[PDB]
């Protein structure tokens, strides 16, 4: 588990390293902020129905009886311009807030936790992750445990004994075609059954596709080396 | 002799599979694999 | 999960084929190529959230041939080979109790010419530089995906999720279910031919239910009217004239000369280029607001069918037992199960 | 049963605790046990 672990966090060196595009969700809020920023100062060259997108040749050019309803055009689109930008800026804002209100509650659930949610912090069952900061970002590492090399097997939800009907209290019924067996359900460890690997209710005829094994009993073995040394005092004491 | 040159296509969704269900069968993974997985957030 | 993916041509629309206010536009400068920018940003996202939403699984499920899932009876949620789209039955309702304005394919012009054009609204948005484009997932390839994190969930339940699918009986998938809401699996086996019954009938009451009403799949129909509410209010706004002599630019190029005609055109490109500011806003304001439903639709994707959810009633009212999903024009349903 | 619970403490610090009998699953075959040795050492009176 740690070579795997060791040799997995090995490839986000090389996950990072070899391609450019790996952290194009950052790239892209930087492109965005400049292109917009670039936008803004072209609409400068903009005339908006003007002589001039140059405010100072109108100020070298007329007095201001007509000077001034030509700056009143370049005063009205450059003002829409800012508009235009600010209600584009206050929508990605509300965006990137979005993002950031996700980002904190896979800090605090991913991170400072271990989360059941499914595929939320990253695809398996999920062990705990690691952030590390970005330029306007964070990424996380997120582990998790992957199931690998499944084999087929026959199964049954109830095993039939004294005509009781047992149930797993754990894990799953298995067999590998000749012998029944427990397992836990996400990982092949199979174990006798047992009347602590199991819990018992009703006769065997409510349950649909029950199979007939038997169950051992971890006392009765025990009991009966008992049983064998209360017997060999009895046959013993026939001596005295 | 071949060379390179624009094509279209219908888009694939994932590979084919039929999962081999039956009323008493049971898959059980024997081993396990850890993996790390990036996920990047402005 | 999406809204219609709206183009507009602001030279076509503000005023198309006259030179003569084309080189007017070009004094207020890249305002025509930011809204191009801001709705091919909202139009490439559709298929974005389209994606998140359906394409969570690796590789597409098909049912096995019996389909024998211990008594519990998923034929109307499950495809059938009969019907030209591979779409089940219940997504047939869905798919009929919504009515599309536009499904943005093409348009061969023989509609366009002759009667259907005066009639028709849809013609007259196309003739004036808007128009909606197909998603890239077709509803025959949304079906497809959905029948495979159907088929997964039945013939595998979470395992399909977590790694590759294993394959374990319907009935002891159910129990591990009644486990995790912590009722001891023995009252699933004991009870299972009443569960399947009752599951059973459920699945039918929404066939009825479905068939009964319009008004419970509004927030989907809401969508399309909202984006048609607004191509319709974008294409009469060229009929106002913004204190211009006339709304229309054929009529002031006919009736005057270039020195007092740019006066009036002047007027009906600054109100113009503000009804499309004024459109391209609302159309961001609501590509955010569906976006917000498509993570909510991903992350129920994700923590209510791939899994079972501890989370109360985020999966459904009642203790989550499984859920699933059913395609619907631009968005999902989910039948959530709960006891 | 002595399986369906667990034990802690002494019934003076829990508010509202109860009595009942708890049953013991090893008890009743333990004394089947001895109904097993009794009758063998009441037989062996007389080899
Ligand atoms: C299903 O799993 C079973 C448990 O792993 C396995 O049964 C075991 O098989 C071995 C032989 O391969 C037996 O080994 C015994 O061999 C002789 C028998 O007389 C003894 O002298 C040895 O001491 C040794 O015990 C195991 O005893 C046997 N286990 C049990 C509980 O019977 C099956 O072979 C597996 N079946 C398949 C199809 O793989
Ligand atoms: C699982 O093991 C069970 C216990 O051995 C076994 O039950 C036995 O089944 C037979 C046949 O149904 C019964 O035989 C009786 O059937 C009728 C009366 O009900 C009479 O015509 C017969 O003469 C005979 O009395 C047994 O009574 C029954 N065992 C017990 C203790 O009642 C199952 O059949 C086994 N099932 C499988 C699939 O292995
Ligand atoms: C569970 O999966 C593990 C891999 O994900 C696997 O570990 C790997 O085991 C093999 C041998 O079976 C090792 O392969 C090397 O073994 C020797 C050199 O030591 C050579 O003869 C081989 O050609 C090959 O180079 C791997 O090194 C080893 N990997 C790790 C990280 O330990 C386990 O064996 C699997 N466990 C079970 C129970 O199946
Ligand atoms: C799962 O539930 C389905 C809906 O109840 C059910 O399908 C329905 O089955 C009945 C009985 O076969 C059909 O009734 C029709 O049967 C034939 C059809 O050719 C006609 O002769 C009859 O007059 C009658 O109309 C329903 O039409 C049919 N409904 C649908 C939507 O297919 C399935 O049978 C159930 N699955 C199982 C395994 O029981
Ligand atoms: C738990 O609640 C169940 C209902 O949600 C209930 O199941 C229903 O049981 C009644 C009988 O008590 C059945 O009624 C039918 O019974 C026979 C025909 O089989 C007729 O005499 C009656 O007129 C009537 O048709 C229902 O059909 C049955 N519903 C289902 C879906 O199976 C359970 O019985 C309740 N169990 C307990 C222990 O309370
Ligand atoms: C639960 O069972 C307990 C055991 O039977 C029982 O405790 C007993 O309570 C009585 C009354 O308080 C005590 O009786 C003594 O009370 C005083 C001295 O403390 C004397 O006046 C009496 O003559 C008598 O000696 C018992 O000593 C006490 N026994 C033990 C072992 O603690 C509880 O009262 C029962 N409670 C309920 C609610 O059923
Ligand atoms: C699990 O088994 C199925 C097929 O059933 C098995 O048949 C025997 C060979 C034996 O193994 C029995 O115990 C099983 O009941 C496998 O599915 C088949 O896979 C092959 C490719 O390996 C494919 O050509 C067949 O078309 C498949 N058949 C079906 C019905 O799907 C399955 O691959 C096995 N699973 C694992 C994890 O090995
Ligand atoms: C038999 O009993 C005697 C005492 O009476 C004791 O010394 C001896 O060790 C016993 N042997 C066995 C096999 O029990
Ligand atoms: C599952 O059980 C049903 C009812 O007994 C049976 O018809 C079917 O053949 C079984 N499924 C398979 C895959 O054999
Ligand atoms: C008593 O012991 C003898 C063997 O010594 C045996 O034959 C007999 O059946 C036993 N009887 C009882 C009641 O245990």
């Amino acid at each position: 588990i740690a070579n795997q672990f060791n040799s997995a966090i090995g490839k986000i060196q090389d996950s990072l390293s070899s391609t450019a595009s790996a952290l194009g969700k950052l790239q892209d809020v930087v492109n965005h902020n400049a292109q917009a920023l670039n936008t803004l100062v072209k609409q400068l060259s903009s005339k908006f129905g003007a002589i001039s997108s140059v405010l100072n040749d109108i100020l070298s050019r007329l007095d201001k009886v007509e000077a001034e309803v030509q700056i009143d055009r370049l005063i009205t689109g450059r003002l829409q311009s800012l508009q235009t930008y600010v209600t584009q800026q206050l929508i990605r804002a509300a965006e990137i807030r979005a993002s950031a209100n996700l980002a904190a509650t896979k800090m605090s659930e991913c991170v400072l936790g271990q989360s059941k949610r499914v595929d939320f912090c990253g695809k398996g069952y999920h062990l705990m992750s690691f952030p590390q900061s970005a330029p306007h970002g964070v990424v996380f590492l997120h582990v998790t445990y992957v199931p690998a090399q499944e084999k087929n097997f026959t199964t049954a939800p109830a095993i039939c004994h004294d005509g009781k009907a047992h149930f797993p209290r754990e894990g799953v019924f298995v067999s590998n075609g000749t012998h029944w067996f427990v397992t836990q359900r996400n990982f092949y460890e199979p174990q006798i059954i047992t009347t602590d690997n199991t819990f018992v209710s009703g006769n065997c005829d409510v349950v649909i596709g029950i199979v007939n094994n038997t169950v051992y009993d971890p006392l009765q073995p025990e009991l009966d080396s008992f049983k064998e040394e209360l017997d060999k005092y009895f046959k013993n004491h026939t001596s005295p | 002799v071949a060379s390179q040159s624009i094509i279209a296509y219908t888009m694939s969704l994932g590979a084919e599979n039929s999962v081999a269900y039956s009323n008493n069968s049971i898959a059980i993974p024997t081993n396990f694999t850890i993996s790390v997985t990036t996920e990047i957030l402005p | 999960v999406s809204m219609t993916k709206t183009s507009v041509d602001c030279t076509m629309y503000i005023c198309g084929d006259s030179t003569e206010c084309s080189n007017l536009l070009l004094q207020y400068g890249s305002f025509c190529t930011q809204l191009k920018r801001a709705l091919t940003g909202i139009a490439v996202e559709q298929d974005k959230n389209t994606q998140e939403v359906f394409a969570q699984v690796k590789q597409i499920y098909k049912t096995p041939p019996i389909k024998y899932f211990g008594g519990f009876n998923f034929s109307q949620i499950l495809p059938d080979p009969s019907k030209p789209s591979k779409r089940s039955f219940i997504e047939d309702l869905l798919f009929n109790k919504v009515t599309l304005a536009d499904a943005g394919f093409i348009k061969q012009y023989g509609d366009c010419l002759g009667d259907i054009a005066a009639r028709d609204l849809i013609c007259a948005q196309k003739f004036n530089g808007l128009t909606v484009l197909p998603p890239l997932l077709t509803d025959e390839m949304i079906a497809q995906y959905t029948s495979a994190l159907l088929a997964g969930t039945i013939t595998s339940g979470w395992t399909f999720g977590a790694g590759a699918a294993l394959q374990i009986p319907f009935a002891m998938q159910m129990a591990y279910r009644f486990n995790g809401i912590g009722v001891t699996q023995n009252v699933l086996y004991e009870n299972q031919k009443l569960i399947a019954n009752q599951f059973n009938s459920a699945i039918g009451k929404i066939q009825d239910s479905l068939s009964s009403t319009a008004s419970a799949l509004g927030k989907l129909q809401d969508v399309v009217n909202h984006n048609a509410q607004a191509l319709n209010t974008l294409v009469k706004q060229l009929s106002s004239k913004f204190g211009a002599i006339s709304s229309v630019l054929n009529d002031i190029l006919s009736r005057l000369d270039k020195v007092e005609a740019e006066v009036q055109i002047d007027r009906l490109i600054t109100g113009r280029l503000q009804s499309l500011q004024t459109y391209v806003t609302q159309q961001l304001i609501r590509a955010a607001e569906i976006r917000a439903s498509a993570n909510l639709a991903a992350t129920k994707m994700s923590e209510c069918v791939l899994g079972q959810s501890k989370r109360v009633d985020f999966c459904g009212k009642g203790y989550h037992l499984m859920s699933f999903p059913q395609s619907a024009p631009h968005g999902v349903v989910f039948l959530h199960v709960t006891y």
